[PDB]
């Protein structure tokens, strides 16, 4: 029950992530960039 | 006990009176005065939020 304000690393709202596919008709998994944190949704 | 003074002429006088009504409206920003564009100082100001 608190409205506390933080100041840390977050994913910014309405940001544009990159889309990586795995379709057969490809297989790509490049060396990504790990900065202060990574959001990964599969 | 039997004397009175009664006027015989008049005059019209226009005087002025100066009255203040309102003063200036001011606003103060907590940031940019206590911690000016400093991320280390603004990280401590939240404890005084
Ligand atoms: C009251 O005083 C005024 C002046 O403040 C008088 O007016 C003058 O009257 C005379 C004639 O009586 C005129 O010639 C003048 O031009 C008037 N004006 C001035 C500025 O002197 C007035 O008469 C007085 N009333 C009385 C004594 O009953
Ligand atoms: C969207 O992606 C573009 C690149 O196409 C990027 O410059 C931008 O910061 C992203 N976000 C918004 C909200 O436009």
């Amino acid at each position: 029950d608190v409205l506390h304000l933080t100041q840390d690393y977050f994913l910014p709202f309405h940001s544009n992530l990159t889309q990586y596919f795995s379709l057969n008709i490809y297989f790509d998994n490049p060396i990504l960039k790990f900065g202060d944190g990574v959001y990964f949704a599969a | 006990n039997n004397s009175i003074a009664i006027p015989t002429n008049f005059s019209i006088s226009v005087t002025t009176e100066v009255m203040p009504v309102s003063m200036a409206k001011t606003s103060v920003d907590c940031t940019m005065y206590i911690c000016g564009d400093s991320l280390e100082c603004s990280n401590l100001l939240l404890q005084y939020g």
